[PDB]
RNA sequence: AGCCGGUAGCGGGCGUGGAUCCCUGGAUGUCCGAAUGGGGGAACCCGGCCGGCGGGAACGCCGGUCACCGCGCGCGCGGGGGGAACCUGGGGAACUGAAACAUCUCAGUACCCAGAGGAGAGGAAAGAGAAAUCGACUCCCUGAGUAGCGGCGAGCGAAAGGGGACCAGCCUAAACCGUCCGGCUUGUCCGGGCGGGGUCGUGGGGCCCUCGGACCGAAUCCCCAGCCUAGCCGAAGCUGUUGGGAAGCAGCGCCAGAGAGGGUGAAAGCCCCGUAGGCGAAAGGUGGGGGGAUAGGUGAGGGUACCCGAGUACCCCGUGGUUCGUGGAGCCAUGGGGGAAUCUGGGCGGACCACCGCCUAAGGCUAAGUACUCCGGGUGACCGAUAGCGCACCAGUAC
RNA sequence: GAAUGCCGGCAUGAGUAACGAUAAAGAGGGUGAGAAUCCCUCUCGCCGUAAGCCCAAGGGUUCCUACGCAAUGGUCGUCAGCGUAGGGUUAGGCGGGACCUAAGGUGAAGCCGAAAGGCGUAGCCGAAGGGCAGCCGGUUAAUAUUCCGGCCCUUCCCGCAG
RNA sequence: AAUCCGCCUCCCAACAAGCUCUGCGUGGUGGGGAAGCCCGGGUGACAACCCCCCGAAGCCAGGGAGCCAAGAAAAGCCUCUAAGCACAACCUGCGGGAACCCGUACCGCAAACCGACACAGGUGGGCGGGUGCAAGAGCACUCAGGCGCGCGGGAGAA
């Protein structure tokens, strides 16, 4: 019915695998199709680009290349560390992520 | 329901049918099954106008294909309708 | 060759077998079948006109259920038949069944 | 369409009357055969406005439905 | 919490005031198609009547309506067509086997047709068949390759009984009573409709005397649980190291009603999706389970001899069904001829007769246990792109 | 490892036969990376009861223009009935329908047949037969009895008059 | 049903006329208009646009004769009357309005149709000019128009 993302743009993440292990970002967009994030600054790649009008002088860009989304863990925002998720129900009683090592909502 | 906006669709841009502004004749795409004299209602309707002839011809998709796939564009009906003496179609004269 | 309109007969199958030689029960040394062969027998069927409310209706009946066509003209007399089509009072009549 | 705006398009719908819906369709399918128009000659930069006003047209065509069906 | 299908781009938009998306219900739904105003070379063409639009009378468009057949009093209701197998009924081969071939086999199969339905058929004894017996029907095991049938060849092949599955029985016709309607040959008339009555094999019912005067309960209806059609919660790992990448190796931990399985840069219980265990429906569908209602059901002697399904039984002729191929050939069915009776009647127990028993024909219905798999899911000592479906891919396509 | 097996791939024959009518060519100029083969000119030859022109079938965008040459073209290709794109088919009078009927088909009535179905005066359908009103010229890259121009005409509705 | 059609009789007309329909000619008017010469277009040009001959298988047409094998139907159309209706209706003349749907490109004896091919095959109808050969749709040459057939260049054996 839906793919299930443990995260979303742009919570705070940690890279937990691969070339990148350890590095903290943004979220800056998820994919879900692909089942994949984009991280702030992680998994940079040099891309080629024509002589074109959108890139006079050619040559090459970095790209933010995408990560399988099972690579990254958000940071709770209550006591800092990286964390799975549980939900919680509230009063209302929307739902919400929180962290699971302390209590703390995640958004 | 029915107006005389869905019988006219658009109206048909080439030198040909541009040709025709100078005699009082506007060319529109309209809807395939119109009769002429349902589109002789529209127009005059749509651009407050007299019409005093209209001629149809139905124009045949052409067949076309990207890759492996072959297709045909769709059929469409063309119309000519000629104004009253003096009268004018302004969107059209546009140009 | 068909249906009657009362009884419901209607064509059958049956088959047409063919002997030679001399039956035990006289003696002999039995039946022997020189063929079968498929073939239909019919219902007697026979047209059985009638009037009934002054209009002339026809049956195409089996001769066994021929009386059974004057039976249900007995029976009709107590209906309100008159100025009906022969069609319309064939129908009530076959009701009657 | 903004979904504030569709809300609002159908409680304004359905204050309306059947005839007031005949003449509010028909003004509106006027308004996009002139985006027709435009489209056809290159000047409609602003292409999400037929997908629009096709629905515009849908949902009042649905509202005066519901109003005629009882 | 993203989104504007595969699908990127151009060019523009939408979403926590909850979008996209999923489920349910509704709306719209050109033309063809049973196709149904009429015609027709399907997807086009041409009309009638009512209403509307345009300047609108001609012309055109928009909405509604108009086929035929059946049943019931012009109007109502219904039918028509489709569905992979399964099912019943009506018809019905041949190769082949018989080491030739005709009876026989193949086979009442293939196939055509009609019809049904989620099943269909069958079903409440005119049964079985020897037991002083059983007790509707269906379906499985067995009985049994028995009994038998058979150019007594090739071959064909029961049933009772026993073990199981499921379980359930009902409504009529007739006597007689009442009512409406019709008939002419005027009533103690005949006939048709409707209602009452009645439903059986220890025979039962009717009618006339006598005596006696609340329980059961649906297969129909209503409510509900449960189920389906979307979902949701769901335990526990960090560090080092080699490496493009750790889930590998190393160190120290933790979960477990969860160590099924799939992913993640390689080999992960603890990263993701899950898994065990739980939770969940406003709407539609189901509801064989629970509850309720309603229809319907229920006596004993005694007398009377009124009724107890007709072109029927029964006999003969021609055939089919059965294991039964004419046989000592009954039974069930019926195309032809003849042709009864109402229990002191009738059919049956393998020619026939007697005796002794069994059973109640000629009206109808009836869940379940059974068959199938287009469809959804689960699972493989199943395939892995010459395999597996004809098709993993835009295939019933190209050709 | 064999079934003139099955499916696929690749050899051999072989740089071989052939390149599809013996109507036939030559040159100059242009274009282009490339030219016997495309364009233009002149010369030559062939058809001319056709190998020219107009209709109907059938075919279905093959038409015109621009940009192309991988493949298709029996060679080549700058060209093309090929690839991409854009344009192009205009009717009261032509043809068919809103007219008629032919064979035949279908088919109220009706007849027949196990089912499916087979017949069947009327009617209906059915044409390249009957019936019915348009000729000449001009215009587009590409349509023209269709657009335009000139001169003519048909039916239907309404009205007026006789 | 009928005043129509058929049949009988009489009067007048009869290889005529009259009425009617078509072909052709003319006809207000509107068009076209060569070679050659310049770059499909311009000019030629104010183009001329006349006389004679030949002459259809086409037209008048539903013409004529002869023959035997004896040669569609139905509507349109005219006429007759019936229900009806006779303020209607129909006919004639004039005027104003109205006039729908489908086809139409292109190939079309062929490289675009039927033959697996840009295939020496097959494909119905019309037009099909000139001269000469008795005639002709034959034959030769040739007009308009269209082509040299989508491999070529050499060589000069069997
Ligand atoms: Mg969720
Ligand atoms: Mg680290
Ligand atoms: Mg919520
Ligand atoms: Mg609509
Ligand atoms: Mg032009
Ligand atoms: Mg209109
Ligand atoms: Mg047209
Ligand atoms: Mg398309
Ligand atoms: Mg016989
Ligand atoms: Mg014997
Ligand atoms: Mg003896
Ligand atoms: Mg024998
Ligand atoms: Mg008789
Ligand atoms: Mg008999
Ligand atoms: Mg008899
Ligand atoms: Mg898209
Ligand atoms: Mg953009
Ligand atoms: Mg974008
Ligand atoms: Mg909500
Ligand atoms: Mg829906
Ligand atoms: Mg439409
Ligand atoms: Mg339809
Ligand atoms: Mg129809
Ligand atoms: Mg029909
Ligand atoms: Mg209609
Ligand atoms: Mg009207
Ligand atoms: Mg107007
Ligand atoms: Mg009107
Ligand atoms: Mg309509
Ligand atoms: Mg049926
Ligand atoms: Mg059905
Ligand atoms: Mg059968
Ligand atoms: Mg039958
Ligand atoms: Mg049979
Ligand atoms: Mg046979
Ligand atoms: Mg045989
Ligand atoms: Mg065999
Ligand atoms: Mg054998
Ligand atoms: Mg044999
Ligand atoms: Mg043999
Ligand atoms: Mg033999
Ligand atoms: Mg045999
Ligand atoms: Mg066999
Ligand atoms: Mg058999
Ligand atoms: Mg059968
Ligand atoms: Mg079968
Ligand atoms: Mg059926
Ligand atoms: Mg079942
Ligand atoms: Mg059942
Ligand atoms: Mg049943
Ligand atoms: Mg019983
Ligand atoms: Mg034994
Ligand atoms: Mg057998
Ligand atoms: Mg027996
Ligand atoms: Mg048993
Ligand atoms: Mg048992
Ligand atoms: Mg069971
Ligand atoms: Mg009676
Ligand atoms: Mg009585
Ligand atoms: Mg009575
Ligand atoms: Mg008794
Ligand atoms: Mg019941
Ligand atoms: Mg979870
Ligand atoms: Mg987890
Ligand atoms: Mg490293
Ligand atoms: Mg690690
Ligand atoms: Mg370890
Ligand atoms: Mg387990
Ligand atoms: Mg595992
Ligand atoms: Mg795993
Ligand atoms: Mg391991
Ligand atoms: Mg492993
Ligand atoms: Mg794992
Ligand atoms: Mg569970
Ligand atoms: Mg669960
Ligand atoms: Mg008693
Ligand atoms: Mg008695
Ligand atoms: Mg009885
Ligand atoms: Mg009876
Ligand atoms: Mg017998
Ligand atoms: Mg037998
Ligand atoms: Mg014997
Ligand atoms: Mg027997
Ligand atoms: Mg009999
Ligand atoms: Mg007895
Ligand atoms: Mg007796
Ligand atoms: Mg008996
Ligand atoms: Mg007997
Ligand atoms: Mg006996
Ligand atoms: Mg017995
Ligand atoms: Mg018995
Ligand atoms: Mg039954
Ligand atoms: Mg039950
Ligand atoms: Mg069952
Ligand atoms: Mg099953
Ligand atoms: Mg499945
Ligand atoms: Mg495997
Ligand atoms: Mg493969
Ligand atoms: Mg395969
Ligand atoms: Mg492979
Ligand atoms: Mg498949
Ligand atoms: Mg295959
Ligand atoms: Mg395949
Ligand atoms: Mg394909
Ligand atoms: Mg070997
Ligand atoms: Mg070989
Ligand atoms: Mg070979
Ligand atoms: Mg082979
Ligand atoms: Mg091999
Ligand atoms: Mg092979
Ligand atoms: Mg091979
Ligand atoms: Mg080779
Ligand atoms: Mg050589
Ligand atoms: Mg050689
Ligand atoms: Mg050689
Ligand atoms: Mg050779
Ligand atoms: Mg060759
Ligand atoms: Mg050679
Ligand atoms: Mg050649
Ligand atoms: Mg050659
Ligand atoms: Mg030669
Ligand atoms: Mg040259
Ligand atoms: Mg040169
Ligand atoms: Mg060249
Ligand atoms: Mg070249
Ligand atoms: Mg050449
Ligand atoms: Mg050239
Ligand atoms: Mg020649
Ligand atoms: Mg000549
Ligand atoms: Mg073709
Ligand atoms: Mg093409
Ligand atoms: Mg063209
Ligand atoms: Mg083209
Ligand atoms: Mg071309
Ligand atoms: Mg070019
Ligand atoms: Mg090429
Ligand atoms: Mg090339
Ligand atoms: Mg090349
Ligand atoms: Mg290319
Ligand atoms: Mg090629
Ligand atoms: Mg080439
Ligand atoms: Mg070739
Ligand atoms: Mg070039
Ligand atoms: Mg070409
Ligand atoms: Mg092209
Ligand atoms: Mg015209
Ligand atoms: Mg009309
Ligand atoms: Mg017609
Ligand atoms: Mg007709
Ligand atoms: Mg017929
Ligand atoms: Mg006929
Ligand atoms: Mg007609
Ligand atoms: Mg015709
Ligand atoms: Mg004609
Ligand atoms: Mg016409
Ligand atoms: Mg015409
Ligand atoms: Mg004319
Ligand atoms: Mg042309
Ligand atoms: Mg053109
Ligand atoms: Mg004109
Ligand atoms: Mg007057
Ligand atoms: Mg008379
Ligand atoms: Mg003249
Ligand atoms: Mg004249
Ligand atoms: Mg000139
Ligand atoms: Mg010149
Ligand atoms: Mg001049
Ligand atoms: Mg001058
Ligand atoms: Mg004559
Ligand atoms: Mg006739
Ligand atoms: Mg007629
Ligand atoms: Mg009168
Ligand atoms: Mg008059
Ligand atoms: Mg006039
Ligand atoms: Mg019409
Ligand atoms: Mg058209
Ligand atoms: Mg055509
Ligand atoms: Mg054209
Ligand atoms: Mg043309
Ligand atoms: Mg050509
Ligand atoms: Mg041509
Ligand atoms: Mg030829
Ligand atoms: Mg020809
Ligand atoms: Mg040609
Ligand atoms: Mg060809
Ligand atoms: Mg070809
Ligand atoms: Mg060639
Ligand atoms: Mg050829
Ligand atoms: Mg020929
Ligand atoms: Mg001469
Ligand atoms: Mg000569
Ligand atoms: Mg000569
Ligand atoms: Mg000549
Ligand atoms: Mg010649
Ligand atoms: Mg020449
Ligand atoms: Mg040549
Ligand atoms: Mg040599
Ligand atoms: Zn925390």
């Amino acid at each position: 019915m839906r793919v299930k993302m443990h995260v979303k743009k742009g919570d705070t993440v940690l890279v937990a695998s691969g070339k990148y292990k350890g590095r903290v970002g943004k979220v800056k967009e998820v994919l879900p199709k692909k089942y994949a994030v984009i991280v702030e600054g992680v998994n940079i790649v040099k891309k080629a680009v024509r002589v074109s009008p959108k890139y006079p002088q050619g040559g090459f860009i970095e790209k933010e290349a995408p990560l399988h989304a099972s690579k990254v863990r958000p940071i709770c925002p209550a006591c800092g560390k990286p964390t799975r998720v549980r939900k919680k129900f509230l009063e209302n009683g929307k739902k919400i992520r929180v962290c699971a090592k302390c209590g703390g909502a995640l958004d | 329901m029915k107006t005389a906006y869905d019988v006219i669709l658009a109206p048909v841009l080439s030198e040909k049918a541009y040709a025709g502004f100078a005699e009082g004749k506007y060319t529109f795409w309209v809807h395939p099954k119109a009769t002429k004299t349902e589109i002789k209602n529209a127009v005059e309707t749509a651009f407050k106008v007299k019409v005093v002839k209209v001629n149809t011809l139905h124009v045949r998709g052409k067949k076309k294909r990207l890759g492996r796939y072959l297709g045909k564009r769709p059929d469409r009906k063309k119309a000519i309708v000629q104004v009253a003496p003096g009268q004018k179609i302004e969107a059209l004269e546009g140009l | 060759s068909k249906v009657c309109e009362i009884s419901g007969k209607r064509p059958i199958v049956a088959n047409s077998i063919q002997r030679r030689g001399k039956a035990k029960r006289e003696g002999g040394v039995g039946k022997k079948t020189t063929g079968i062969s498929k073939r239909r027998q019919y219902p007697n069927l026979q047209k059985v006109r009638v009037r009934v409310a002054g209009q002339e209706i026809t049956f195409r009946v089996a001769a066994s259920h021929i009386p059974k066509v004057y039976e249900l003209v007995e029976r009709a007399k107590g209906l309100k038949l008159e100025g009906l089509s022969p069609k319309e009072i064939k129908k009530e009549l076959l009701k009657l069944l | 369409m903004k979904l504030s705006e569709v809300r609002k398009q159908l409680e304004e719908a359905r204050k309306l009357s059947p005839v007031e819906l005949e003449k509010l369709v028909r003004e509106k399918k006027r308004e996009l055969m002139e985006l027709r128009f435009q489209a056809s000659i290159g000047q409609l930069s602003q292409n999400h406005k037929i997908r629009d006003l096709k629905r515009q047209i849908a949902r009042l065509l649905t509202v005066l439905n519901e109003k005629r069906r009882q």
